[PDB]
């Protein structure tokens, strides 16, 4: 994977994460390799130095934004992000890096402890327990999103409402742009077939 | 009747714009917890009169107090939770050290939650790369 | 801090769907709004708020959360009444021109409250539901035009007539347009 | 996503400059640039072009599509179409903005270009509101918008998705 391709995949993940209503798959290969590239370029005529530094800043910003985006999602849906990872089948791609997982567990422990000490333990006997998995909203997979097709895919399911007889299918042509519920095309975001914008 | 005090907590917060953190309402919190205590006690005796007096005619009043208990609890948790969401924003907007005027409106337990969050975040960011990882609380805007 | 709006993740509302969000401050304010109800049984030791009991068949205005709690398909404890604003008269009037109605005065959570009103399995549920949807569809354009300042009209008069959810949507349209214009300047 | 971030992406587009300095082929992550030679044309990322420009180390050349006559026809073509027509660039608003703000003295009839580009934008966003209104009135659950650019999509984007999200919930709150 070329350094150029690396930055390209970084920006793709950055955009997908921005618009997807749920936390997407962890991309260790990208974060780590980009971090290295940034450190290797830290090992530093002047015009050439300025230009290199300028590109570094561009890459830095994208990585930082992407990472902040993922932390925001982790914090908003911490109980669901943890439950999904706990039940993930061995072998399936994870949506949490080791560090994000630790961070999420800590956010959970910190919040439960706070709620327990400040109010929960002071409530009637059978009202002291609050299931945060049920109290905290889950990611709304029905959210609408715009996308760009980078790899052709036929038979995308469109479900206007609750009545299945209204369902129909469409084809996603390379280079086309669409507006649709995220839920139906979710697996295409994961594989790279489409790009959220 | 019941749960009016709990609503004061909610309104006070909802009126505070841009994540502003108003003073922790200790009295409101106390009074709600006290209302829940009373409600629980009255229901305990009534559920007893309905167990030793054939007062199944008290069930309506019983569920009534029960709904009020769940409501008081919902408001309490929502209030406290939202405040934590604003306190969390403080770390990103003002940094590791909070202005004392901002700390003044926080409860002792909230400062503790803040410090634990501060530490977890620092640890996370420190793990990103080789040397001191990466401070993602910086570079909030794209290069000029 | 003005830009602290991005680091503050308030729990959003869920009242437009099946259930409201437990931690949503807005849904909590919404479910506090009163609803017309008639008791189907006496409630001992409670008349003080309205054995010092509350007579059956009493006409009461109870907050939505309590009404929900004491309700069940059967008229066991309560029988719920639809607010006039969601009855045939008003929905026919809404049908003539959705934009003419002040949803702040008749709200402020018109869509949210009306959506949660469906939990009382009223015979008119289908009509209530269709009405909420068509009302939104009919005021959508006015909201997009104004929030994006398409005609250079003062938006103050429109904002005052928007329900809480519409105000949020309006704010988003304004934010997106404003952001672009400022980027356009400096 | 903010307009600034959309511009960030636009800044990756290649533009042609006339350097007034000498420089060896630089090896940047994402593409080698140059070599750079005085008075000779070379393609570089828009962000570099803008920086060098500010350093008074080059002059920017107007993209071929950034021409009055051409822009007038595109604008006219846009009006006759019900859907959105292919734009000269995926970032025409950004290239016009940045080029006129940092190299207007290098763009012929800059004022006329600014006016035409603005009218192109005004024409398209009006068409967007119209299209969105009919999309909503027919309660559609999907639409194709092949020629809308990122800046145009993003400016109305959050508004449109939130509105549709509210509608989807209103259309499914019974079943």
């Amino acid at each position: 994977l070329t350094p150029a391709e690396l930055i390209e995949r970084l920006e793709q993940a950055w955009m997908n994460e921005k618009f997807a209503p749920e936390l997407l798959e962890s991309k260790p290969e990208i974060v780590e390799c980009v971090m290295e590239q940034l450190e290797h370029m830290e090992e530093n005529e002047d015009l050439k130095v300025s230009i290199h530094q300028m590109e570094m800043e561009r890459i830095r910003y994208v990585l930082s934004s992407y990472l902040r985006c993922r932390l925001m999602k982790i914090e908003k849906f911490f109980p669901h992000v943890l439950e999904k990872e706990k039940t993930r089948p061995e072998g399936e791609p994870s949506s949490l890096s080791p560090e994000e997982l630790a961070f999420a567990r800590e956010f959970m422990a910190n919040t439960e402890s706070y709620l327990k000490n400040v109010a929960l333990k002071h409530m009637p006997p059978n009202l002291q327990k609050v299931d945060l998995f049920r109290a905290v909203p889950k990611p709304d997979l029905d959210s609408y999103v715009f996308l760009r097709v980078r790899e052709r895919q036929e038979n995308i399911l469109v479900e206007p409402d609750t009545d299945e007889q209204r369902d129909y299918v469409i084809d996603l042509e390379k280079g086309s742009q669409h507006l649709i519920r995220y839920k139906t095309i979710a697996p295409l975001v994961a594989s790279g077939a489409v790009q959220l914008i | 009747m019941f749960c009016e005090k709990a609503m004061e907590l909610i309104r006070e917060l909802h009126r505070a714009p841009e994540g502003q953190l108003p003073a922790f309402n200790e009295d409101g919190l106390r009074q709600v917890l006290e209302e829940m205590k009373a409600l629980y006690e009255q229901n305990q005796s009534d559920v007893n009169e309905a167990k030793s007096g054939g007062r199944s005619d008290l069930i309506p009043t019983i569920k009534f107090r029960h709904c009020s208990l769940l409501r008081n609890r919902r408001c309490t948790v929502a209030y406290l939770y939202d405040r934590l969401l604003r306190i969390r924003a403080l770390r990103w907007e003002y940094g590791s050290v909070l202005p004392n005027a901002l700390r003044f409106h926080m409860a002792a337990e909230e400062m503790e939650w803040f410090n634990n969050y501060k530490r977890s975040l620092a640890t996370y960011m420190r793990s990103l790369g080789g040397d001191e990882g990466l401070d993602i609380t910086q570079d909030m805007k794209p290069p000029k | 801090g003005p830009h602290m709006s991005e680091a503050y993740f308030r729990v959003e509302s869920g009242a437009l769907g099946p259930e409201e969000n437990f931690l949503s401050l807005d849904d909590i304010l919404m479910s506090h709004e009163k609803l017309p109800v008639r008791t189907e049984t006496a409630m001992p030791r409670l008349g003080a708020f309205f054995d010092n009991a509350v007579p059956q068949g009493s006409k009461l205005e109870l907050p939505l959360w309590l009404a929900k709690g004491l309700f069940d398909n059967k008229r066991r404890i309560l029988s719920v009444e639809l607010p006039k604003i969601y009855q045939e008269g008003w929905r026919t009037v809404f049908s003539a021109d959705p934009n003419v109605v002040d949803l702040h005065k008749m709200g402020p959570h018109f869509y949210g409250f009306g959506s949660q009103l469906l939990h009382f399995d009223s015979p008119e549920n289908a009509d209530i539901s269709q009405s909420l949807l068509q009302t939104f569809i009919g005021r959508f354009r006015r909201i997009m035009d104004s929030s994006q300042n398409a005609y250079n009209e003062d938006t103050s008069a429109l904002v005052a007539r928007l329900d809480e959810m519409e105000r949020g949507l309006f704010q988003t349209g304004q934010k997106g347009l404003n952001d672009f214009q400022c980027w356009e300047k400096g | 996503m903010d307009a600034a971030e959309v511009e960030f992406l636009a800044e990756k587009e290649l533009v042609t400059i006339i350097p007034n300095f000498s420089l060896d082929k630089i090896y940047l992550i994402g593409g080698d640039l140059g070599p750079f030679n005085p008075g000779l044309p070379v393609e570089v990322p828009l962000w570099l072009a803008i920086n060098l420009k500010q350093r008074q180390k080059c002059r920017l050349l107007p993209p071929e599509w950034m021409d009055v006559e051409k822009l007038e026809k595109m604008r006219d073509h846009e009006r006759k179409e019900e859907t959105f027509t292919p734009m000269p660039s995926p970032y025409y608003m950004e290239l016009t903005k940045l080029l006129l703000n940092h190299a207007s003295d290098n763009i012929p009839k800059a004022d006329e270009i600014r006016t035409l580009v603005k009218d192109m934008w005004d024409t398209r966003i009006a068409k967007l509101r119209v299209s969105a209104d009919s999309f909503v009135r027919q309660q559609e659950a999907h639409a194709k918008l092949d020629n809308l650019t990122l800046m145009e999509i993003n400016t109305s984007g959050t508004f449109l998705t939130q509105a549709l999200n509210h509608m989807y919930k209103l259309r499914t709150n019974l079943q």
